[PDB]
């Protein structure tokens, strides 16, 4: 069901280490690769059922 | 004003209790004409009977049955609503050949075609029915493949009527050799029978119906072998000694669909029996190679087009259930595919529609078999079964389809220009 | 390719073929790079064949038929004759000397003007 | 196979969908968004591909 | 909810599988209705037969 | 019939050669290619599926 | 002679009860000249069934 | 401390392929049954004959229409 | 019931009303009657037409089909409140007494 | 008596009271058994339910 | 009828796509495949 419900909303496997595990508790990373061209800049919009 | 017959056409295809003989006498007749005559009082009591007892239109399942009923019982002996009814769904018939054809531009030809079948797939000869009785008039790039090579030499086929020809009867079976009643049809009934099978039915049974044949060389040898068909002359003394006189299979299948108050039935019997010396062949599954017309053929020359048809079968929209040993189901279409009757007839298939429960989508989303699945190569693609699933049962949800069939060459682009279509 | 589940068989296939530094054993590939991964399913067996002729037939888990294909008891002209590479003489559209990059096909028309 | 068509349904295996009916599910206004994946089928209005 | 055990009472959690277990405060009957009639234009069934 | 049969001919020996073959060793096969395997896995069904595997390429 | 092949065509292949004689049936006389003089599809025996049944279908015809 | 699901690797326990990991046989029976299979096929069909017998039947039937063409024309 | 009274009787089982519509409409029934069952099991059809999605669910994600994950109408653990036959797979489902 | 754990909630109980006897009524009581997986929150939306 | 393996403990994998993938169908799946071969016939 995880691997039919990523396919369905669009969503890659994810894919993460041992040491990436712990990296994400301390800091995190930059994991959203930024897309290859932007012309309205930015974007941020969240939601609330 | 078609629309009640239109609804009693609805009510008569997506009724389950349709008669279980019409399949057999559409599978008997072959669409000839004289064999229509020679049983044409039969099937008159039988549609006024089976009308009057219950308010469905019977043979309405073959385009061949309502136009040889519409042309030749027209003179009377029934009650005129039904010749009405009749001549109705003709002329339905001919109002949406009215649509798909262009008559405000459709003056000469070209390239020895004529422009309306340029414009609509509803006129070319390349489109083929899907139950197809009678080989068309024109096969000029049609290739018929029954095996491995197409039946372009024209001296395989060949069938006589009433000669006693004892080999093609031993050889229902044999793929190779075919069997027609040298009956070409010309162009406007192959665009009737295309309006029929491709339009009018789907639409109205939202892609519910589906296409069977029977095995009718071991289904006649134990249904005309009691000796009151071979003794006849050219009884009745109680309706229970016709019962056990005729066999048991033929009550419950002529029980009071065609047994009327002055006839006993197996006086009735013995007419039918008067039908069975054109008896034709079993079910085939032809496929048409036709490639496309020349405008067209311009883009993708070498393309080849795969159109699968039926030989001899009959289009049904019930399970019959007194004939489940001699009869087998032939989806071989996104039309006339409905997962609930070919369930019903074959185990095999119930079984795959009970460990896959989400086959049973209506929609074309059935699968068809492998020798079926050129899809990109057919000429009736998935949005068509898309469509029909969900239509509304409204003649312009008829027209809709036969509006859908225009083709998308030049010079219809041209003649839906001019038109300003 | 033996498919018993489909009933398809497939005749021609391309494969690249190499060992494994760790082990002896094969890896076949795709002719573009792909890994080849119908050897996890169970359902299908595969054949190879190499071009000096030895002979693999592998069903799933790797094991493999290890022979060398027989030919004796066939005659060489009818082999020679009925199937052979053939070597191209020289017509228009290439190039005189041997192993140049070739140009366009001549290509006749049927969409364009003859010329 | 005409005869023979009990047979392909005597195996008990689905089918894979076709990119043409992958299509045909769609409705009108998400058909262009980034949530269908059959856009790179979709070439010319003359061909499908 | 609470559940009642026996001289208990214990928080107990319990998923709501349809739509029509939310309240009408929540969500109303002619909000079904409504919802009812999108779907049947959604299905062709808008003028039902 | 000679010039048509000869690739058939040849199939035919390649099929009784790997007979030949697994007749030769006994039927042990051992392994050339690089993948994992499980033990708990019954390798009756997949040996049957071979057999028919050879069947349907002989057809 | 002709005797066990007649006997054959009538009650071994054609399955015939022996009541229906000749003598009751003139197109069976006129069929069982042509089913002899072949050899073969005796084990199809009920196409040679519905072939007589058609014929005597067409016979008993008022046209 | 609650009971959250998390992303593990998919882990299973395998044996590393080898030059001498050597599959048995079938228990004796199914090499038995595959030496019938394999000794069945000396006497059989061929594969290359059944080209041929097309061809023979095709020039068989053709030739005995040419007969026929003959004959018919024959008593004029 | 029809003509001394105005009440169509056995309208209280499916497994009543499709033997009805199926059995009874070989015959020996004035087709008024007949018709208003027929509409009864159409009414059915249309109403579980309405249930899962057709243009949607064509896939098999677990056992069930993708019908019966996105209406409770097509999904086996769901059972009506009164039975005949018990249905053809229980795999969520153990039945006690 | 244990209704948090019964499939069919109250609410469909309180409103076939007060439901009117209508073909499209029927209907709702059909369409608000929509489970709330999220395989139906991604098969519902995508035909705009 | 069970392999004869070289290495006597086994071992884990960490599943890479570009590792070959290791027979992973269980015995319900064998089964399904033993009934289509039996019914292919």
């Amino acid at each position: 069901v995880d691997r039919w419900i990523r396919h369905a909303a669009g969503v890659e496997r994810p894919q993460l280490l041992d040491t990436e595990t712990i990296s994400m508790l301390t800091f995190g990373s930059m994991s959203e690769r930024n897309a290859a061209a932007t012309v309205h800049g930015q974007k941020a919009a969240c939601e609330l059922i | 004003d078609y629309e009640e017959t239109l609804r009693l056409f609805k009510t008569t295809v997506t009724s389950p209790n349709y008669p279980e003989l019409c399949y057999l006498v559409d599978v008997l007749v072959h669409g000839n004409v004289d064999a229509f005559l020679l049983i044409r009082t039969f099937v008159a009591r039988c549609i006024v009977n089976m009308f009057h007892t219950r308010q469905l239109l019977v043979f309405a399942h073959s385009y061949a049955l309502v136009t040889l009923i519409a042309e030749h019982l027209a003179d009377g002996a029934l009650p005129p609503q039904l010749l009405f009814h009749y001549r109705n769904l003709v002329a339905v018939l001919r109002l949406v050949t009215r649509i798909s054809a262009l008559p405000g531009l459709n003056n000469g030809q070209l390239a020895e075609e004529p422009l309306s079948a340029y414009v609509n797939a509803l006129h070319d000869h390349r489109l083929w029915p899907p139950f197809v009785t009678h080989l068309p008039r024109n096969m000029e790039g049609v290739q018929v493949v029954a095996d491995r090579q197409p039946l372009n030499p024209a001296n395989i086929e060949a069938r006589h009527h009433g000669v006693s020809d004892v080999p093609r009867l031993g050889a229902m079976d044999a793929d190779e050799p075919l069997f027609v009643d040298d009956y070409r049809a010309t162009d406007d009934e192959w665009t009737l029978q295309k309006v029929f099978y491709l339009c009018l039915m789907p639409a109205m049974t939202n892609n519910r119906a589906c296409g069977l044949g029977l095995n009718l060389k071991t289904l006649l040898v134990d249904l005309f072998y009691r000796p009151a068909f071979l003794l006849m002359p050219a009884p009745e003394d109680s309706i229970a000694a016709q019962r056990q006189a005729v066999g048991e299979m033929l009550t419950e299948l002529v029980e009071d669909v065609a047994t009327d108050a002055h006839t006993p039935l197996l006086q009735a019997c013995r007419e039918l029996f008067l039908a069975v010396q054109f008896v034709g062949e079993h079910v085939k599954v032809l496929e048409v190679r036709a490639p496309l017309d020349h405008a067209q053929r311009q883009g993708l020359p070498d393309f080849i087009s795969r159109q699968h048809v039926l030989y001899n079968g009959c289009c049904v929209v019930t399970a019959p259930k007194t004939l489940i040993e001699y009869s087998l189901p032939v989806p071989f279409h996104r039309f006339y595919s409905n997962p609930t009757i070919c369930a019903a007839l074959s185990d095999d298939i119930k079984r795959y529609v009970t460990e896959f429960p989400h086959y049973h989508r209506h929609d074309g989303g059935f699968p068809l078999p492998t020798a079926f699945a050129h899809e990109y190569h057919n000429w009736l693609r998935s949005p068509f079964s898309r469509y029909s699933a969900t239509c509304p049962n409204v003649l312009h949800s008829v027209m809709t389809l036969a509006a859908m069939l225009y083709k998308i060459s030049p010079v219809s682009l041209v003649l839906q220009t001019k038109a300003h279509i | 390719v033996v498919r018993c589940v489909r009933a398809q068989v497939d005749l021609g296939v391309e494969v690249r073929a190499a060992r494994c530094p760790r082990t002896g054993l094969w890896i076949v590939r795709d002719r573009r790079g792909r890994l080849r991964r119908w050897l996890s399913q169970p359902e299908v067996c595969v054949l190879y064949v190499t071009p000096d002729l030895d002979f693999y037939w592998v069903l799933p888990g790797g094991f493999a038929v290890s022979s060398r294909v027989t030919l004796h008891g066939l005659a060489q002209r009818a082999l020679r004759d009925r199937f052979q590479n053939f070597e191209a003489v020289l017509a228009r559209g290439m190039h005189v000397e041997a192993g140049r990059q070739e140009p366009e096909t001549p290509r006749v028309s049927g969409r364009r003007l003859p010329f | 196979a005409a005869r023979r068509i009990p047979h392909f349904y005597r195996v008990r295996r689905e089918v894979p969908r076709t990119v043409n009916e992958m299509k045909q599910d769609f409705v009108v206004t998400d058909f262009y968004k980034v949530g269908n994946i059959t856009l790179y089928t979709e070439l010319h209005p003359f061909f499908d591909f | 909810t609470h559940c009642q055990e026996n001289s208990e009472t214990v928080a107990l959690c319990t998923p709501r599988i349809v739509i029509g277990n939310l309240p009408d405060g929540l969500a109303p009957g002619p909000f079904h209705e409504l919802r009812t009639w999108e779907i049947m234009e959604h299905m062709r069934l808008r003028p039902p037969p | 019939r000679a010039r048509i049969a000869v690739e058939y001919v040849l199939i035919r020996a390649v099929r009784d050669e790997i007979y030949a073959v697994l007749r030769r060793d006994g039927g042990a096969l051992p392994q050339r290619f690089a993948c994992h395997v499980s033990r708990n896995m019954s390798w009756r069904v997949v040996w049957e599926l071979c057999r028919h595997a050879l069947a349907l390429w002989m057809d | 002679k002709r005797d066990e092949k007649h006997r054959h065509v009538v009650n071994v292949v054609l399955e015939l009860p022996t009541e229906i004689s000749e003598a009751t049936h003139p197109v069976l006389a006129t069929m069982l000249s042509k089913y002899t003089r072949m050899s073969s599809l005796f084990n199809d025996k009920c196409a040679f069934k519905l072939d007589l049944l058609r014929m005597v279908a067409v016979s008993r015809t008022r046209r | 401390s609650l009971l959250h699901t998390f992303w593990r690797l998919p882990v299973a326990v395998f044996f590393e392929p080898h030059e001498e990991n050597v599959l048995r046989c079938p228990e004796r029976v199914l090499r038995r049954l595959l030496e019938d299979a394999a000794v069945t096929m000396r006497g059989g069909g061929w594969r290359e004959d059944v080209l041929m017998d097309r061809v023979r039947k095709r020039y068989l039937r053709q030739e005995l229409r040419d007969l026929g063409h003959r004959v018919q024309t024959y008593c004029e």
